[PDB]
């Protein structure tokens, strides 16, 4: 019946750094916030109850104060064990629910991405189907924009932080029919990144070669 | 427990019989859910008026009920219909939670002519041992059904064994029944004549069996 | 078809046990809840169990015992009244009754009956004798049986057309003995055949005679 | 789905005193929701059917409160009544309405 | 067209049974209902989405603490021998005396102790949601601390009781949460879709704890009020009348003891206390109320209360509450015609249970001060015949201590008085309250101002006369080393000056005691026609002036007295005289000379040592024949106080 | 000398055995705060 | 140590039915409030359901999502705990996680003073009404106008596939480095369709080959699709 609200959505800190995550409430629920960690393919662990309690075990690094609307999750020393995604639960009412979760990454410089396209090959214009993939690769922070030229029917996917070089990649892939394909020719990738002051495109048209 | 039903009532065709049922101020003077059922004599009774004047689907005009205090006046209206079968009386009772009536018996007076059909057999021709040869006289489709049976069978009748049954009606509205002399022996070894005589309101009917 | 017939039990010493079941089909069982009505042979119409929709809630008259078990499930479409002890020579043509659902406290619908007696005779065989046709008029007679119900079935198919049976005797020997009479065609009676097959259900035993003509 | 509770038109009026046979409804038969229908006597055929849709779990809840607060001249056929109307109430669904 | 008749049409599933209940019939046979006010009550045509609405403001608890409590056996089986009284009907030949055994009716005290009527469950915010308006008969408790920012009102009947915490915050909200107590056989009707076990926070095999408010309502308390409702319910159940009784009683002097009733921090403690208050008060009259047209035995009815009516006097001052109901006056005077039947000067000398028996009827007779001041020498006669058995300078017994205290309340019920006519007898009593706090009695009641339950709560120093009792002279008479439990050592201490609010007034009222040296007075002696009045000065209005070797350190140590309570016209002029020694005194005496002297022995170093007032020859004979004199120590004199104004130094026996 | 005494006390006042039970009390009704 | 090892995980059609099952050992179960928290792929943690605790008597209850749908049953004397569903929607798409429930400040009584400290193994629940198909392997090619600075980066688009995992590599694994196998995305057609990448240097388009091994147990389909440039 609460709603919970947590900020930022996405995080990022290194080692040693000082993080806090907020956790704003829907209405007056004193101090009956818990918080909870999961790691990426593993569930959740138990960090808080009564919203500055800890469970024993949890180490002294872990400490959130806070009551009735507002709550908060602070960490001091960031050590490596602790990039997650922290999640806040009201246990006043029922039905309880939990929070949107705050995704805590490891930070570094910016990174320029590398784009480039990748036309259909003629083994898929020969079932029916047309696929154009825009990727990026080994740029950072997540945060990047692309955007096939349509003056939406695409879709995009990002991989995790790579533990090499902290970065990430995006492949954009778009789907059109066959018929379609023939005399569209507009076909371009705006690539939008705040490592980029010029957005750079991969325009390209239904012309052989 | 019962509801006070009236023993039997009779009428004819017109608007002759409204039927009536009493109970406890708790059972039929407390809640409009009495409930009427007729049942033809030896066939699975069917609801005929449900609560009071409320008839259900596939039933004429002329039955319905009475909103009296605590008697529930079954109503079968100005025409009458040869149905002679047994009326019941029921309604929810807060103490039995199911109160069925005693039962009546309308019987409707009209159509008298009834003459009834008589069939007499030979002792059956497949059995032959002694002590096993039973005569047996058929009587159907008559009315008011309230016939006297005898057998004469000779100048004076010996009456040594005689068995009847009821006259029970069934389809065609018209009553029937069977009488079967059982004796074999003591007569039936060597005679001359044997007659089953039916008397229905004064007839001579009879049938004469004895052959061979 | 809304058919609500009961499989039924034949006849039991005092001391004995009984379970009618009530199949009941077309309908939905679920929705409605059930009843038991048994009727004395003379004129009475007494109530008897009455098990709720889901078996819920289960009452009983005051006639009736108490000690009289009834149970149902919906799954297989069933009504059980397990009778037991009925040491009371108290019989009855125990209907199957169909409450109205709803708000309505009145019967629907209607079972066909079952007859149980009880006594302390044992059972008797009947005895078939064909009678003779000697214009169109045959005859079957059931000779020393015990107890009813037996009814005539006339030539497993011969449709219900002149096809009359007779109520039974009250015989002083305390055997019941009925007879049934079927009116056939006396314009050719040798081109086809007839015969009455009857069955003796609380006695189990099924026996078949013809009709010869005269010579 | 039987019926339904509908807001009060300002017009529509209800008294304790026309009001007769009371209709109660299980879970089972309105998907789990209480429904009371409120009627008057049958005065016959005057174009009138004052059928009054009502909470149930409400009118059950005045019906529970107004048996109990007179329990001692609770006769038989009311002590039934009270504790039918008991297992009806705890019986639904007082959460379970999305 | 009236309410006569309505059909209740169940659909039970198959079967749709019938019922049917008349207005006409049952309205009249039990009044006191009128169902055309709960129909325009419960919304009939309350739509579902209203319901709902409803449903959700109101706060559910995730569950119900089941824990199964056995309940005592109170009210005990009737004497064999008891005469039934009749509530209503009481006059002086019901009863012979104090050794008649007695028991009073169940139903006439009822109809007593619950003579008002009201409307129990009101139409607010949170409760017209839940509840269905009740009216029965009622007695309540209310009280109101922050300028009527914070109320409380805690109302019962004979089987149920309800207490509801009212908080105004500044801007307007006003918080409201309600408790609810009593067997959940006769628990109130619930109205709307709610049900009980979604709301009782406790649950025994017959008694419940409901908790009835909104979530915000709840929340907000939430910060500042977490009880424990375990050993609440656990107490509320498993403990008897008195016995619980005495145990808020405890709670509260508590909450007097350090701040508390000046200013009431909203502690969890404190709005535990006030419930409890309210269930003390409950349990009283839901013992009676269990009795099926019995009787309740007068024993157990002095015993308990005595209890309501200590603890109505209590909260009076503390919080200035108001208790209606839950005071039968056919018990006050079946108890005051009782004092007719005793001597008041000589019920020191009847049995110990006697004693007490005499002193719970002596508060509840007379509960009002001032009705009856002559009940001060049946408590002085308890106190003095508890002095001659007592042995000398040893601390009080839990029996002794209890005879004290459950007389105590009449000397300080007339204390409160602006004018006094028992003026001698108070005198006297607080003379021998001042004998009895030695130096052993102060270091038992800090010990038990720890552990003990029975010792902080009565002691004569309360009552008594002396005022050299600092911060730092009650910490040099420890326990024990000081370090079992070192905190509570210094809380102790604080706290014995907090329970000495003995005549701390919200009226300016005492005045009930020439001198003009009053922040350095040690001790105050009233004899027969001489008070002696030691000081550490020399301006005291009396009629003579004496100066004992005072320590090595400038601390002066003087004593005068006024003759008849007469003082001077003025103070004395020349060198104040010193106190002669006298040696000429035989050890074995054969009379009480010195009877109505006062004894007592100072030292040199910690001031003040002991107080003993000569009483009888029995306390001469435990003084003299006892190792009471030290004089190798010659720095613990023994000055001896005269009724003829004389002040005398004992300096050796033969 | 004789020993130490309670002071005499004047005699317990006849208290109302007669009373109405409507003056004890009051008007029957009440109202919470 | 606590242990919730669970199962009874699988597909199912949308409208189906499936059973759930949550071992515990390490405590008495029936002391315990234990609840239900399922999360959707990618999304965030949802509360469902919870079964109350001894002093409770055993009663249940559910989100206004799933509550009409849903039922707990509670094995005791062998522990087990079981979480029936009915009526499954394509929403219920998620891993449903066991969760013991405990009560800190017991003596206050329960209203919220709860938490979650076990979570148990987590089992996954997909509601789809497609089947078995094998993926069409598309090789996506690395073209000429791919410099990028002097990397090429060819790739294999694995286009429409139903059965949920598939694992990728390159020359049987041989090249690892510059390897982006990004996740599964379920397209609007009800089939995941992902992209595998590795960088390459762009001088050496012509010397080496580049070859994708896109292997699935699931179907068991082996596909070895060669990359050519455009
Ligand atoms: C109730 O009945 C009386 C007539 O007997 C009528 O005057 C009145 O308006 C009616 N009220 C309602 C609400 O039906
Ligand atoms: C309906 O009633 C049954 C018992 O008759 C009860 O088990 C169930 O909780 C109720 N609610 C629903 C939604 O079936
Ligand atoms: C009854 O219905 C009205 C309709 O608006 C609503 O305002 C009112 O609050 C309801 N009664 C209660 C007690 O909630
Ligand atoms: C006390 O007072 C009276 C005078 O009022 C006197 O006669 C009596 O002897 C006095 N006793 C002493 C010990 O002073």
């Amino acid at each position: 019946d609460i709603q919970m609200t947590q900020s930022p959505s996405s995080l990022s800190a290194s080692l040693g750094d000082s993080v806090t995550i907020t956790c704003r409430a829907s209405q007056t629920m004193s101090n009956f916030l818990n918080w909870y960690q999961q790691k990426p393919g593993k569930a959740p662990k138990f960090l808080i109850y009564a919203a500055s309690r800890l469970q024993s075990g949890v180490p002294s690094r872990f400490s959130g104060s806070g009551s009735g609307t507002q709550f908060t999750l602070t960490i001091s020393n960031l050590q490596p064990e602790d990039f997650a995604t922290y999640y806040c639960q009201q246990s006043f009412l029922f039905p309880y629910t939990f929070g949107g979760g705050t995704k805590v990454e490891v930070e570094r410089t910016v990174a320029a991405p590398s784009v480039f396209i990748f036309p259909p090959s003629d083994e898929q214009l020969k079932s029916g189907t047309a696929s154009v993939v825009c990727l990026l690769n080994n740029f950072y922070p997540r945060e990047a924009k692309v955007q096939w030229k349509v003056d939406g029917n695409s879709q995009e996917s990002v991989t995790e932080q790579d533990s090499k070089d902290s970065t990430y990649s995006l492949s954009s892939t778009l789907t059109l029919s066959k018929a379609d394909y023939e005399k569209h020719k507009v076909y371009a990738c705006e690539v939008t990144h705040q490592g980029l002051s010029s957005p750079v495109t991969k325009s390209f048209n239904r012309g052989e070669c | 427990s019962v509801l006070t039903q009236p023993a039997s009532v009779s009428g004819s065709l017109g608007q002759s019989v409204t039927i009536s049922c009493t109970g406890t101020s708790s059972d039929v003077g407390g809640y409009d859910y009495v409930s009427w059922y007729q049942q033809h004599p030896g066939k699975n009774p069917k609801l005929m008026i449900f609560e009071v004047n409320n008839r259900p689907s596939g039933v004429s005009t002329r039955f319905s009920g009475s909103k009296s205090g605590n008697t529930a006046s079954l109503t079968i209206s100005g025409l009458q219909a040869e149905d002679e079968a047994d009326y019941y009386c029921n309604s929810y009772s807060t103490t039995t939670t199911w109160v069925f009536g005693g039962g009546t018996s309308l019987t409707v007076l009209g159509q008298p002519k009834a003459a009834p059909s008589v069939t007499l057999f030979p002792p059956s021709s497949e059995e032959l041992q002694a002590n096993k040869a039973t005569l047996v006289c058929l009587i159907s489709d008559f009315y008011p059904g309230a016939v006297t049976v005898a057998w004469k069978a000779d100048s004076s009748p010996v009456k040594a064994g005689v068995e009847t049954t009821t006259p029970s009606k069934q389809s065609n509205n018209k009553y029937a029944a069977s009488s079967y002399l059982s004796l074999t022996p003591e007569q039936w070894k060597s005679h001359r004549s044997y007659s089953c005589q039916v008397t229905h309101e004064g007839s001579t009917v009879e049938k004469t069996v004895a052959p061979t | 078809e809304v058919q609500l017939v009961e499989s039924g039990g034949g006849l039991v010493k005092p001391g004995g046990s009984l379970r009618l079941s009530c199949a009941a089909s077309g309908f939905t069982f679920s929705t409605y809840a059930m009843d038991w009505v048994r009727q004395a042979p003379g004129k009475g119409l007494e109530w008897v169990s009455l098990i709720s929709s889901r078996s819920s809630n289960i009452y009983y008259s005051d006639s009736v015992k108490g000690n009289f078990t009834i149970s149902r499930d919906n799954a297989k479409n069933s009504l059980f009244l397990q009778m037991n002890s009925l040491r009371a020579e108290d019989t009855a043509v125990y209907y199957c009754a169909r409450e109205a659902g709803g708000f309505h406290s009145h019967f629907d619908m209607w079972g066909q009956g079952t007859l149980v007696t009880v006594s302390s005779a044992s059972t008797k065989g009947p005895s078939v004798f064909p009678l003779a046709p000697s214009t169109a008029a045959l005859g079957c007679l059931v000779k020393d049986y015990f107890p009813e119900p037996v009814t005539v079935s006339w030539n497993s198919g011969a449709l219900t057309s002149g096809v009359h049976t007779f109520p039974a005797v009250l015989q002083s020997s305390g055997l019941y003995s009925l007879s049934s009479v079927v009116t056939v065609p006396s314009s050719s009676l040798g081109t086809q055949t007839y015969i009455c097959n009857v069955n003796h259900k609380p006695s189990n035993t099924k026996v078949d005679k013809k009709v010869e003509p005269k010579s | 789905p039987c019926c339904h509770v509908t807001q009060l038109a300002a017009q529509h009026l209800l008294a304790l005193e026309n009001i007769s046979d009371i209709y109660l409804v299980s879970n089972q038969t309105c998907d789990g929701f209480s429904l009371a229908s409120l009627n008057s006597p049958k005065n016959g055929s005057n174009q009138l059917v004052i059928s009054r849709c009502a909470n149930g779990l409400n009118v059950v809840s005045f019906f529970i409160s107004i048996l109990k607060r007179s329990s001692s001249a609770l006769t038989g056929h009311l002590r039934e009544l009270l504790t039918t109307l008991e297992t009806l109430y705890g019986s639904f669904s007082v959460e379970d309405l999305f | 067209a009236s309410l006569s008749e309505v059909k209740l049409h169940l659909d039970i599933e198959g079967h749709a049974s019938h019922y049917t209940i008349p207005w006409t019939e049952l309205m009249a046979k039990v009044p006191g209902l009128s169902p055309e006010a709960l129909w325009r009550e419960a919304n009939v045509t309350e739509d579902l989405a209203s319901m709902l609405n409803r449903y959700k403001l109101i706060y559910k608890t995730s569950g119900t603490l089941g824990i199964a409590l056995a309940e005592p056996v109170d009210i005990p089986a009737v004497s064999e021998g008891s005469m039934q009284v009749d509530a209503s009907k009481v006059h002086p030949g019901v009863i012979s005396g104090l050794n008649s055994p007695a028991c009073m009716l169940s139903a006439p005290l009822e109809k007593q102790l619950f003579y008002y009527i009201g409307t129990m469950l009101p139409n607010t915010r949170p409760h017209s949601y839940v509840f269905y308006q009740l009216r029965c008969h009622l007695s309540y408790v209310a009280l109101s601390i922050n300028g009527d920012k914070f109320q409380y009102t805690g109302a019962m009947t004979s089987k149920f009781l309800m207490g509801t915490y009212k908080r105004v915050t500044e801007k307007g909200d006003e918080h409201v949460l309600s408790l609810v107590f009593g067997k959940t056989k006769d628990l109130p009707d619930l109205r709307g879709p709610f049900s009980y076990p979604s709301l009782t926070s406790a649950q025994s095999g017959d008694y419940s704890l409901v908790i009835v408010t909104t979530f915000v309502h709840y929340a907000n308390f939430h910060n500042y009020f977490v009880p424990n409702l375990k050993d609440m319910f656990s107490r509320a159940v498993t403990m008897t009348a008195a016995s619980y009784a005495r145990y808020v009683l405890q709670k509260l002097v508590l909450l007097e003891m350090k701040g508390g009733c000046r200013e009431p921090e909203l502690d969890t403690e404190t709005l535990t206390t006030m419930f409890e208050v309210s269930v003390a008060f409950f349990k009283v009259g839901h013992a009676v109320g269990e009795t099926g047209n019995g009787c309740v035995d007068l024993r157990w009815l002095a015993k308990s209360f005595f209890e309501l009516t200590v603890l109505k006097d209590i909260i009076g001052i503390c919080y200035g509450a108001t208790v209606k109901g839950m005071q039968s006056y056919g018990l006050e005077r079946l108890a005051a015609m009782l004092m007719a039947t005793v001597k008041m000067e000589e019920l020191g000398h009847l049995t110990t249970e006697k004693q007490e028996y005499a002193l719970r009827l002596a508060t509840v007779g007379y509960p009002k001060a001032g009705v009856y001041s002559g009940l001060i020498g049946g408590a002085t006669s308890v106190l003095l015949s508890a002095y001659n058995r007592h042995p000398l300078f040893q601390p009080l017994h839990t029996v002794m201590r209890e005879t004290l205290f459950i007389g105590s309340h009449v000397v300080l019920r007339e204390l409160r008085l602006n004018v006094t006519t028992q003026g001698p007898n108070l005198a006297l009593y607080q003379l021998l309250s001042t004998a009895l706090c030695s130096a052993l009695e102060i270091g038992e009641v800090l010990r038990g101002l720890a552990l003990g339950t029975e010792s902080g709560l009565f002691s004569p120093c309360y009552l008594s006369l002396r005022f050299d009792l600092t911060r730092d002279k009650l910490l040099s008479m420890a326990p024990q080393e000081a370090t079992l439990d070192q905190a509570a050592v210094s809380n102790a201490v604080d706290g014995f000056l907090g329970r000495l609010s003995l005549e701390r007034e919200d009226r300016d009222a005492w005045h009930l005691p020439c001198v003009d040296r009053l922040d350095k007075v040690l001790m105050i002696i009233p004899l027969i026609n001489v008070t002696f009045i030691i000081s550490s000065d020399r301006e005291v209005r009396g009629s003579a002036l004496y100066e004992a070797s005072t320590t090595y350190l400038s601390s002066s140590l003087f004593l005068s007295p006024v003759i008849m309570n007469k003082c001077s016209q003025g103070a004395v002029a020349g060198e104040p005289r010193q106190i002669p020694k006298i040696q000429n005194f035989t050890r074995t005496q054969k009379s009480c000379i010195f009877c109505g002297f006062a004894l007592l022995s100072y030292d040199e170093k910690e001031g003040l040592e002991t107080t003993t007032y000569i009483t009888s020859q029995e306390v001469q004979n435990s003084i003299l024949s006892s190792n009471y004199f030290d004089f190798d120590n010659l720095h613990v004199h023994y000055l001896l106080l005269t009724t003829n104004g004389t002040v005398m130094e004992i300096a050796g026996l033969y | 000398k004789p020993n130490v005494e309670v002071w005499p006390v004047d005699p317990p006042p006849p208290v109302n055995f007669n009373k109405t039970a409507e003056q004890e009390y009051g008007d029957k009704e009440v109202k919470l705060p």
